[PDB]
């Protein structure tokens, strides 16, 4: 146990978690595994052959990266098991499965079977007394504090805008495209190869992802940066060498506004937002213009909301009072809200009645955790 | 000079094909097109009668207040309906719910006792599980076979955003001892008209057979079968919407080019891409 | 008359348009005094047109029609054969052949069938025309309908500075005659109506036709999206709302505890 459990945020690329009652997810690390590739010549050296965490973020070009969750969907379940075990570690948990009424998140629009399999793991294998899993937006409602809102959370490999009302969103006003800067950086690398730069290796591409999170802006111009050309704002490698930029510095980040140009059946961020608004009522939209919530790391862009609002102006009807809530800790805001929910004793029927839960299964899967 | 007799079939077609909710208002508009009530009522009376009998038009006597539905098993033709539960004969107007003079009739009445608990459990599930879903089970001992007549109406008519929609369905448990039959037909009529036409019409009609046991077994049996079939087909409709997005649209209007990415119009304007190679 | 016209508008607004001709017959046999400009307000379906001097299919519409003689863009002729061949700009006529050619390719890209016909003319500075795409529910699928893409291209072609203006009016009829066993006897559908404008400094590499294909396609996508989202989910909203598959005696208490959580939110805010 009756102490501080853990709030666990997902992420196809970066998973997060932390002890309740705090304001920051105590442990955050990416969603992949690092396994080396060379002969164990010198005995007694770094052995174990499976790295996650500091050694993973340390021995970059010394391992083999493998993400088990794709499009927010885990397929290499065993790798996530080991990632969970990394969370269970003495560096992180120092606990057992039978010690806390832990919390976990899950984005909507997913088959229940994923959650079912996770429940099978954390209840058949792990003897967790109570493990709740909810959506990924009420958390943000707790963070913002408001009841009426339009929650947007730029995931590791997902995007989803949903308008909620007092913690009760429509089961239809749901907009989502599993996308992020991942393929953006991939296409950026494609540009680079058609500019003389191929970074096909796993970690080699992760450095490009650092560049993604480093030199990507969002201008408001339609073709000004396209007709012009930047002078390669030269940055330098951790390796210690030249890093040009090239005019294309906006082309990959500006692509998410019109991602269908890549041969995609998507709809576009602003259109996604508009459609979420369209699926709602009428008077509520008036309030929802004044209720805009942004979350995720892919929101961290130079001129992000400006071009987004320009698209809104060119698309949404009149009498709109835009109120974008885009603070710094948009990522932690989710974990913050989860910690707030974990700070509740009124969580009674929400917490899993483990024994009876296993005796029920499917029905209890559709009943207890949501 | 057009013959006004044609207008009788015109307004009759208008009455019959009118979706629920969108009937009296535009019907009055049809009168405005005709400027006469007598010419209208030349065939509009019979049209009113049958159009209400089939659309499960909601009717409610004050003596029972079960919110019965306009059909043929209570009807007498003289604007006088009968209670499918306490067999009262009572006059009932049709442009409004003006009902009077309850007269409890007499028939074999055995089946009535059966449909009492049948409609009780059925109506209990339908009320506690469908918002405006409300049923009425008529009963008739025609051709030596008892008839359980389930009529379900469900609507929400608030066209403030130019929308309407109504569910109706009739399922007959033809009690033919020993093996009774599960007969039935659905009815869907939804309509939206704020900048775009939406005319949703669908149904499903099936029949099964099983031997009569008692009242409770057959009650839960028949209602459970229809219940699951309706929920099942409702799920099928949801999946039909799923089949729309991917098949139907792309079966007619595709989303992407042959290269599935973009369209260079100037490349269409010139170059002659290789239209003479093969 | 006027009030009867309003009645006819609401009538057509609520009438099932699969009987447009019979409903129009009801409209004439009911009010023949207002038989003047019936199809001006009432939306019409599309009509097949096969040329004979050329031998190629085209379409039948308003502007190609001369009284009763439709213009064949294959021969640029009025059918029944008349010497009243008022034809527009021959250069633009050939450009129209190229446009309809590109759009036939376009309909073979996104539709693979039907007929496209943008019958235009040549006004003072600009002109207009109509986009016509006839593609009903193919026999290849029991799910059918009648795809009719009628759009109005309104080019307010300016002169100074190689610029021009565009204005698109739109409507696409189609039914959903999906009568499979899993669909039962499902039928839905209709048409929309939208508009948009443009003030382009029209160069030579991107002609008016390019703008047409672009924004028209964009509009179609918006329409398709609007349909798939709003109307389908809307219908399903009404379905699950009226006929639900949700057992109560639970949602009350769970939402009550959720409101207690909101109370706790107020306890800190
Ligand atoms: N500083 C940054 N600049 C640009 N993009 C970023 C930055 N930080 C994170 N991102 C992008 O946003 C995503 C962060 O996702 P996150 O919200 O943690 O995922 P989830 O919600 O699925 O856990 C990553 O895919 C990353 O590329």
């Amino acid at each position: 146990i009756a102490n501080q459990p853990v709030v666990i945020d997902n992420g196809s690329g970066v998973i997060k978690a932390g002890f309740a009652g705090d304001q920051i997810p105590k442990y955050c690390f990416p969603n992949y595994v690092g396994r080396p590739k060379h002969v164990r010549v010198m005995a007694g050296a770094l052995e174990g052959d499976i790295f996650i965490g500091p050694k993973a973020e340390e021995h970059r070009g010394l391992l083999s990266i493998r993400y088990p969750m794709e499009h927010g969907i885990v397929k290499d379940w065993n790798d996530m098991e080991r990632i969970w075990q990394y969370v269970y570690s003495k560096d992180q948990l120092q606990t057992f499965s039978e010690e806390h009424p832990v919390l976990l998140t899950e984005a909507p629009l997913n088959p229940r079977k994923n959650r079912e399999r996770a429940a099978e793991v954390f209840f058949e294998t792990f003897n967790v007394p109570a493990l709740f899993i909810s959506m990924q937006a009420v958390l943000s409602l707790y963070a913002t504090g408001r009841t009426t809102g339009v929650v947007l959370d730029s995931g590791d490999g997902v995007t989803h805008a949903v308008p909620i009302y007092e913690g009760f969103a429509m089961p239809h006003s749901i907009m989502r495209i599993d996308i992020a800067g991942r393929d953006v950086s991939r296409f950026l690398r494609l540009y680079l190869r058609k500019e003389g730069y191929d970074f096909h290796s796993s970690s080699e591409f992760e450095i490009v992802k650092a560049i993604k999170e480093r030199a990507c802006y969002l201008s408001i111009n339609p073709q000004k940066d396209e007709t012009l050309e930047t002078e390669k704002a030269q940055y330098y490698l951790p390796d210690g060498s030249t890093i040009e930029i090239g005019p294309s510095r906006f082309r990959a980040p500006e692509l998410l506004f019109r991602p269908d140009l890549i041969g995609e059946e998507s709809e576009g961020i602003h259109e996604v937002l508009v459609f979420a608004i369209q699926k709602s009522d009428m008077d509520l939209r008036r309030t929802l213009f004044s209720n805009i919530v942004l979350s995720g790391g892919s929101t961290l862009f130079k001129g992000f909301g400006d071009r987004l609002l320009s698209e809104v102006k060119k698309l949404a009807p009149k009498d709109v009072k835009i109120r974008i809530s885009a603070p710094q800790e948009r990522l932690y805001s989710t974990w913050i809200g989860g910690s707030i929910l974990a700070s509740l004793d009124t969580f009674k029927k929400m917490w899993v009645s483990k024994k009876e839960y296993e005796e029920d299964g499917a029905r209890s899967i559709h009943r207890k955790t949501f | 000079r057009v013959s006004d007799e044609e207008k009788v079939r015109i307004a009759a077609k208008f009455i019959t094909h009118a979706p629920p909710g969108e009937f009296n208002e535009v019907f009055n508009d049809v009168r405005l097109l005709l400027n006469n009530d007598n010419l209208l009522r030349e065939g509009a009376a019979h049209a009113f009668a049958q159009y209400n009998m089939d659309q499960f038009t909601p009717v409610k006597i004050e003596g029972y207040e079960d919110q019965v539905l306009i059909t043929e098993h209570g009807d007498l033709g003289n604007s006088r309906f009968l209670d499918p539960r306490n067999k009262i004969s009572f006059k009932f107007d049709h442009l409004r719910k003006e009902a009077s003079d309850p007269q409890p009739e007499e028939v074999d009445g055995s089946l009535k006792s059966w449909r009492e608990s049948c409609d009780s459990a059925l109506r209990a599930y339908v009320k506690d599980h469908y918002s405006n879903g409300f049923c009425t089970v008529y009963a008739k001992n025609i051709d030596g076979q008892q008839t359980i007549i389930a009529c379900i109406e469900s609507h929400q008519f608030q066209p403030k955003n130019f929308w309407n929609g109504r569910w109706r369905s009739e399922w007959k448990f033809t009690i033919t001892p020993p093996t009774a039959q599960v007969v039935g037909v659905l009815k869907i009529q939804v309509h939206y008209y704020e900048d775009g036409n939406v005319q949703l019409v669908s149904h499903k009609d099936v029949q099964d057979s099983v031997t009569v046991s008692n009242e409770a077994q057959t009650a839960k049996e028949f209602i459970k079968i229809i219940e699951h079939a309706e929920n099942e087909y409702q799920t099928a409709i949801s999946e039909n919407y799923q089949t729309m997005s991917d098949t139907t649209f792309k079966a007619l209007r595709r989303q992407l080019p042959v290269t599935r990415t973009k369209i260079d119009w100037n490349k269409i304007l010139s170059y002659k891409i290789g239209k003479e190679m093969q | 008359s006027d009030q009867q016209l309003d009645c006819a508008l609401d009538l057509m607004r609520r009438l099932p348009p699969q009987q447009i001709e019979k409903n129009l017959s009801d409209l004439i046999d009911l009010v023949p005094s207002l038989c003047e400009d019936l199809l001006s307000s009432v939306d019409q379906p599309l009509k097949i047109a096969r040329d004979k001097v050329v031998g190629k299919d085209y379409l039948l519409c308003d502007y190609n029609r001369d009284g009763d003689s439709y213009r064949s863009p294959w021969s640029n002729k009025y059918d029944p054969p008349l010497e009243d061949g008022a034809m527009p700009s021959a250069r633009l006529r050939k450009l129209e052949v190229e446009a309809n050619n590109a759009f036939d390719q376009y309909r073979d890209l996104y539709f693979e069938g039907g007929v496209s016909s943008v019958y235009l003319w040549d006004l003072d500075h600009g002109f207009a025309g109509v986009i016509l795409i006839k593609k009903a529910g193919d026999g290849s699928k029991k799910i059918k309908g009648c795809w009719d893409s009628i759009h109005v291209v309104e080019v307010q072609e300016k002169s100074s500075g190689r610029t021009a203006h565009y204005k698109l009016t739109s409507t696409v009829m189609l039914w959903l005659q999906t009568n499979k066993s899993g669909s039962g006897t499902m039928n839905l559908g209709g048409s929309l109506t939208r508009q948009m404008e443009k003030d382009e400094t029209v160069s030579d590499c991107s002609p008016h036709i390019a703008n047409i294909g672009r924004l028209v396609e964009d509009m179609e996508n918006k329409i398709r999206s609007t349909l798939n989202e709003i109307y389908f989910g809307k219908t399903k909203d009404i379905v699950n709302g009226l006929r639900s598959v949700q057992t109560f005696a639970d949602k009350s208490k769970q939402e009550a505890l959720k409101n207690d959580l909101v109370e706790a939110l107020k306890r800190k805010q």
